[PDB]
DNA sequence: CAAGACCAATCTTTACACTCTGTGAGTATTAAAGTTACCTATAGCGCCAAGTGCGCAAAGGATGAGCTAGTTTTT
């Protein structure tokens, strides 16, 4: 299952405000170990970057955590947060981005997914479908 | 049976007029936003006809102060039905009093006969105006006419 | 649009004032030795020389600068796509008609109002050193110090190329105010140059009351404009404006009609009758039309009795073609909007056929 | 920092005034329609503060022509913060331009010294008026003040 | 004769300062990053140098040719 993932995309009833398939595809197709990043070191770096007094962002984060106490982040959530903080921004366009990202990322890895797309031409001009292909 | 639809300074319209409608009118194009805007304009007009509280549409430019929607109805068959001497009913007389009463009492005895009873087509025009302060005005100040239409 | 120093350096002033920029000299104003003083009745027209640094700058400003500033849709004069027919069209739905005029429209335009209107579209910077600004340099090409009107200072004169666009830009604010006022009353308003037309579709006497005139005067007093009390017309169910007749018998959901009076077409009918009665072309072109070939305009004698005849033939055919173009413009307006009487359509179709036949006969006679 | 909320001729209110708010406020009663109407009024006012297109509220009776929503904010702490010879910042000097001023420039030198007492409270009032033609009017014609509030 | 009613956009947001890290009572008090950021374009005709011009409007041969110009509105 982890070597040959299966991805299903529905084009008619698609939620453009959800990017979960993109995040899953990015997380699965990575060649980095995100566990080597020290949380304390990154927090210290951010605190030194934004401070009118040494040790102010750390206090704010600690006060927030003391009342937002919930389950710890999983590995996938951590890598998603790192990707989001690294990138600069968050029907046909969504599918094109999915296909292009799948082709680009699956070039230096031995994971070969399988993708099923249902009715890619829903609500599209014929020239738009030709341009997509 | 609408004949003319005119939109001025609303959404993505500056001055757009649609006429010469047929039975199987078909709409194609690349700009889907225009089709959506036309549908929204029609739905807004028909919601304001039935006295429903809806959000007024936006303006194409802010250097004007009005937005007008004009509808023309071909009231020819109904006039022939009502004005006939054979039909004596409550609904026919009410329709005559609502639609064809005001426009017919201002004519002499020459234009009514042999000038509007042979082949003429009767039209009814209704205009809806949206102001800058989100105010809605009608060209005809009678809810009964709007309800009947 | 935002004009900066480079835009005036390259686009607005490419070669006319390039000498005065490198030398660090202020841009001169228009002197009294470069403007004519044409007179027509009680009207004075200022004509600039066709070979002058300011004329090219004015043309470039008209084409590249004074063509992108937004206007108001109530203004249908001196704008692409506007016409007198479009100025009369919206009022076919009304039952009461009112007409107003502005007295001395171009002579009462304050120069500071023009400067304030054009300021947001021009960058605030010094064009030449620290003595002259870009806005002042641009504005010195549109004003003129009238010797006969020294009391009022310097104004934008009629007869220049950039005057209508400036007038529309200045009067956009007043058009917005008047349109906002009329919207609440349910009155259709249109403006052509300095003429305002108001139409009421409901059955009321608002347009015949002094309250409407007082409100319009109060609105126009902000910018210093006045109405002309000798050209005030207010009627019901029928109005005539320079031969254009707009009629609407009244009633809910009633659509009016637009036609032309018989007096409007009198001259062309007389010309057609004279041509059909075999009247000499000299008399037709001198009496009915106001075209006359003066002997001073003749340059070289060469041959005598061959250029007058062709000149008169060309003038007659040009007049007929222009009037045919006007009539078919009316026909196209009808096809677009369908607000013209059917009998008038039949009459103009017959007139167009007669005019075309006369043009063909003239061409055949000239060929023979 | 908000004290008075007044509603006149809207939904199920004739003239209702709420004041003397505490840290904790408990709302009880069997008339849930009134609570829903109060929530709707508050949400409509705060949506109009942020320039959002929303449906105007209905009138309690049609024998009137206006509907008023009045809000009063306590600005004592902000006045003390801004008007001190200690804070020289871009945000400090903008609140005094928008929220304050235009009320101290109209005072002489004897009212200002008497308005600096430690037992003084400063209030700001906003009024929203709804007409019969679904028009919206504000007592203060300045979007910057509404955005800051 | 005077008169309430004096446009939209001008790029867009967002946000405490200090020594004290929790608190502030000016006679008249925004501002600096970020992200963009817009397009204007040509007239008689032909020729040779090919657009930055020159010549000519008799051909043609470098200054006799010859030489018109629509309607309506504002005004």
């Amino acid at each position: 299952a982890t070597l040959y993932p299966f991805l299903y995309i529905e084009t008619r009833h698609i939620d453009l405000y959800d990017w979960n398939p993109i995040w899953k595809l990015i997380s699965n197709l990575n060649s980095f170990n995100f566990d080597d990043v020290d949380h304390d070191e990154l927090v210290n770096f951010l605190d030194e970057k934004i401070s009118s007094r040494k040790g102010d962002y750390k206090k704010y984060i600690d006060r927030v955590v003391s009342v937002i106490d919930t389950k710890p982040y999983t590995y996938k959530e951590k890598v998603i947060n790192y990707i989001k903080v690294a990138i600069k921004g968050d029907s046909n366009k969504f599918l094109e981005t999915l296909l292009h990202l799948l082709i680009t990322l699956t070039r230096t890895e031995f994971i070969s997914p399988i993708v099923y797309i249902d009715e890619p031409e829903v609500g599209l001009h014929p020239k738009l479908a030709e341009s997509f292909v | 049976t609408i004949e003319s639809i005119r939109v001025k300074n609303l959404l993505s319209f500056d001055d757009v007029i649609l006429r010469d409608f047929r039975d199987i009118n078909c709409i194609i194009g690349r700009n889907n936003v225009g089709k959506s805007n036309l549908l929204k304009v029609i739905r807004y007009f028909y919601a304001k006809l039935e006295n429903k509280k809806v959000i007024p549409l936006d303006f194409h430019t802010n250097y004007n102060a009005v937005g007008e929607i004009t509808f023309t109805f071909d009231t020819t068959r109904i006039k022939k039905i009502v004005t006939s001497r054979k039909n004596n009913g409550r609904f026919h007389k009410h329709i005559y009093n609502t639609l064809f009463k005001s426009s017919s009492v201002k004519l002499n005895f020459e234009e009514l006969i042999a000038r509007k009873n042979s082949t003429n087509k009767s039209f009814f025009s209704l205009t809806l105006t949206i102001c800058k302060d989100d105010s809605v005005m009608w060209s005809v100040d009678d809810p009964k006419v709007r309800s009947l239409l | 649009i935002l004009v900066d120093k480079v835009f005036y350096e390259k686009i607005l002033s490419v070669e006319s004032f390039k000498e005065n920029i490198i030398t660090q000299s202020a841009i001169p104003k228009i002197s009294n030795k470069e403007v004519r003083l044409i007179s027509s009745g009680s009207k004075i027209f200022y004509a600039i020389n066709n070979t002058s640094p300011h004329s090219h700058v004015q043309l470039r400003l008209n084409r590249f600068f004074l063509s992108h500033i937004p206007l108001n849709s109530a203004a249908k004069a001196f704008v692409r796509g506007g016409s007198y027919l479009k100025y009369l069209e919206p009022h076919i739905y009304g039952s009461s008609y009112c007409r107003l005029d502005i007295s001395s429209f171009f002579n009462n335009i304050s120069f500071d109002d023009v400067k304030q209107s054009l300021s947001p579209y021009i960058k605030d910077e010094y064009l030449i050193g620290t003595e002259q600004k870009l806005i002042d340099a641009i504005l010195n090409s549109v004003g003129y110090e009238s010797p006969i009107r020294k009391d009022k200072g310097m104004i934008i004169p009629m007869g220049f190329r950039t005057s209508p666009a400036i007038s529309n830009i200045v009067f956009r604010k007043m058009d917005l105010l008047i349109q906002d006022f009329c919207a609440k009353k349910g009155v259709i308003y249109s403006r052509y140059a300095d003429d305002m037309l108001f139409s009421n579709p409901r059955e009321s006497k608002l347009l015949m009351s002094d309250y409407f005139i007082d409100e319009i005067s109060s609105l126009l007093s902000i910018m210093g404009f006045n109405i002309n009390q000798s050209k005030y017309i207010s009627r019901e169910k029928e109005i005539s404006i320079n031969g254009y007749v707009i009629e609407n018998k009244g009633g809910n959901g009633s659509i009016g009609t637009i036609r032309l009076s018989k007096s409007k077409l009198n001259t062309v009918l007389k010309v057609t009758h004279a041509l059909a009665q075999n009247i000499p072309y000299k008399n037709i072109c001198n009496k009915y039309i106001k075209v006359r070939l003066k002997e001073k305009n003749i340059k070289y004698e060469s041959k005598k009795d061959e250029f007058e005849k062709k000149y008169y033939r060309d003038q007659l055919i040009n007049y007929l073609g222009g009037y045919r173009s006007y009539l078919i413009s009316l026909v196209k307006f009808h096809s677009e909007y369908k607000c013209v009487n059917s009998d008038f359509i039949i009459q103009i179709n017959g007139i167009l056929n007669d005019i075309q036949n006369h043009i063909q006969k003239i061409k055949k006679n000239r060929r023979l």
